Parts: C-alpha cells; sequence; structure tokens
C-alpha cells in the first residue's frame, strides 16, 4: 500500500464529515425554498365590507377543495413509488479484550 | 472493515503495545512455536466464562491468521486485541448522493477528488489512486452504491 | 345541470353564505390556514418525489448490473 491504513482512515472520516455538512445545508437551502413558496402560493391575509367580503370565504372554500386535490394526486405518485422502491429493493437483495487483559495480567 | 483495525493497530500507544506484549508471552505459556494456538486460547476462553467448541476456537484463529499457520502471534495478537474494543446504511445513502453531484448513481474519479479537495486537509496524487482501487473492488472507474457501502463500514 | 355540479358549488352556500360577519372575519382566517398548511403539505410531497426519483434510479441501476 502506498500510504499508511490510518491515514486512509483519516481520509475517509473526513469526506463524511463534509456530506453530513452538505446536507443540513442542502436541507436548509430547502427550509428556504419552502416559504419562498409559501408566499407566492399562500399569499397571506389582509382585510372588507360585509358584502364583497363574502364572495372571498367562497372562494377560499374552492380553493381547499382543488389544493387537496392537488395534493392528493401527488401523494397517489409518492405512494405508489414507495410501493416500486421496496418492489426493487427486494429484486436486489436476493443477489473479548477488557475482561482478557484483567484476567491475565 | 479490514484496513479499519490496521488503523487502530498503527495508532495504538507504546504505552499499550507493553501490556498487549506482556499478555501475550503468558497467553504462549506452553507452547512450542511460541504463538497462540487452539490449545492456549482453550485456556482463556474456558478459564473465562465459556467452553467455545475446538471448531469454534480455530475460527477465532482464521480471521486474523494472515499467515495460514492458525497460530495467532504478536502481530496477529494486535489485530485481535482491536476487534474488541458504527455508521448506518439508512445513512450512508443520503451521504452517497453529496458525491453524486451529476446524479447519474455512481462515484467516477472526479467526484471523489471535488469531495477530497474540499477536506481542509492536504491530498496528494497517491491519496486518490490507493482511495478510488480501495473501493472500485472491480476497476469499473465508479463506486456504486454497493461498494460505497463496503467502503465506509465503521467510519465514525 | 350535473348532479355532482349543483351539489359541490353548494358546499359554499351551506357554509359561508348564512351568518355572521365578525365570525365570517373568524372564519376567513382559519380557511387560509387551512390552505397555507395543504400548501405545505403539497411541497415537502413534491421534495419527497424528487428524491424518489433518484432512489429508483440508483436501485434500476444495482439490479442492471447485479445480474
Ligand atoms: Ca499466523
Ligand atoms: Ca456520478
Ligand atoms: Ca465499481
Amino acid at each position: 500500500s502506498k500510504i499508511s491504513a490510518s491515514r486512509k482512515l483519516q481520509l475517509k472520516t473526513l469526506l463524511l464529515q463534509i456530506a453530513k455538512q452538505e446536507l443540513e445545508r442542502e436541507a436548509e437551502e430547502r427550509r428556504g425554498e419552502k416559504g419562498r413558496a409559501l408566499s407566492t402560493r399562500a399569499q397571506p391575509l389582509e382585510l372588507l365590507g360585509f358584502a364583497e367580503l363574502q364572495d372571498l370565504a367562497r372562494q377560499l372554500h374552492a380553493r381547499v377543495d382543488k389544493v387537496d386535490e392537488e395534493r392528493y394526486d401527488i401523494e397517489a405518485k409518492v405512494t405508489k413509488n414507495i410501493t416500486e422502491i421496496a418492489d426493487l429493493t427486494q429484486k436486489i437483495f436476493d443477489l473479548s479484550a477488557d475482561a482478557m487483559m484483567q484476567a491475565l495480567l | 472493515m479490514d484496513d479499519i483495525y490496521k488503523a487502530a493497530v498503527e495508532q495504538l500507544t507504546e504505552e499499550q503495545k507493553n501490556e498487549f506484549k506482556a499478555a501475550f508471552d503468558i497467553f504462549v505459556l506452553g507452547a512450542e512455536d511460541g504463538s497462540i494456538s487452539t490449545k492456549e486460547l482453550g485456556k482463556v476462553m474456558r478459564m473465562l466464562g465459556q467452553n467455545p467448541t475446538p471448531e469454534e476456537l480455530q475460527e477465532m484463529i482464521d480471521e486474523v491468521d494472515e499467515d495460514g499457520s492458525g497460530t495467532v502471534d504478536f502481530d496477529e495478537f494486535l489485530v485481535m486485541m482491536v476487534r474488541s474494543m458504527g455508521k448506518s446504511e439508512e445513512e450512508l445513502s443520503d451521504l452517497f448522493r453529496m458525491f453524486d453531484k451529476n446524479a447519474d448513481g455512481y462515484i467516477d474519479l472526479e467526484e471523489l477528488k471535488i469531495m477530497l479537495q474540499a477536506t481542509g486537509e492536504t491530498i496528494t496524487e497517491d491519496d486518490i489512486e490507493e482511495l478510488m482501487k480501495d473501493g472500485d473492488k472491480n476497476n469499473d472507474g465508479r463506486i456504486d452504491y454497493d461498494e460505497f457501502l463496503e467502503f465506509m463500514k465503521g467510519v465514525e | 345541470r350535473e348532479k355532482k355540479k349543483i351539489l359541490a358549488e353548494r358546499r359554499k352556500v351551506l357554509a359561508i353564505d348564512h351568518l355572521n360577519e365578525d365570525q365570517l372575519r373568524e372564519k376567513a382566517k382559519e380557511l387560509w390556514q387551512s390552505i397555507y398548511n395543504l400548501e405545505a403539505e403539497k411541497f415537502d410531497l413534491q421534495e419527497k418525489f424528487k428524491q424518489q426519483k433518484y432512489e429508483i434510479n440508483v436501485l434500476r441501476n444495482r439490479i442492471n448490473d447485479n445480474q
């Protein structure tokens, strides 16, 4: 071997020290990417007159019945992917000391 | 999981290679070839709360008999004493994507080499060479997901 | 004159078009929170979808390389 197997381990340990960090930050660009998609898709509310205040709540009420339809049809695509993964994963799967020292010395 | 035992054998303090060396001369107080066999390993096992069978005794030796003699000598003893002194598969997959930047399902030499540079430490030319062929157990140029596990066993 | 459209567009009448305004003020709110909570569930369900296209991409690379 061209290098000490104790340095080979030093490098290996140092690689997974940043892939975790580049994942605690990937999952951080995604925390923000959420709130930026929830001020565009969920433009917060601010107030009206006892008339055309009403034709707002009848539009939100018509939005929820659609939003949850948008959420359902993507769920059943995630739900189906979970099924195929454990179906793919099934195909591929088929293919002491300190008590001895104390009792000697 | 082999070249990680030598890592904790090289890093053994000489104040620890003295106890082990002492406790190894007591181990073999009665063996011709001066080395641990099944007679001696029989003693400090059943005289230590077991009664392992003579074949079950010889398989605690074949795991560290890199000499084929069935006689665990000293250098084979430190390997044994560090096999008794990690990281999960469910976790080594969310790390396997931070290597695969082009998202192809493999890790080619230019994907590992950019990961080596971000370590703050100093990479040579030979560091990258021995690492890729430590992982690429078939020399196909990439470390697939099945090898990235046999690669990163026991890495803290 | 479809049976379900006359009935689908009648949940609005039965749940909003019948009472107070100082209750409409506190009902128009929680109808939006019901969407923000529902538009977040739709985000963490697309991110997970992107990640499964990768898992299946990786898995499909292992069942074909290990044959
Ligand atoms: Ca030997
Ligand atoms: Ca790649
Ligand atoms: Ca390979």
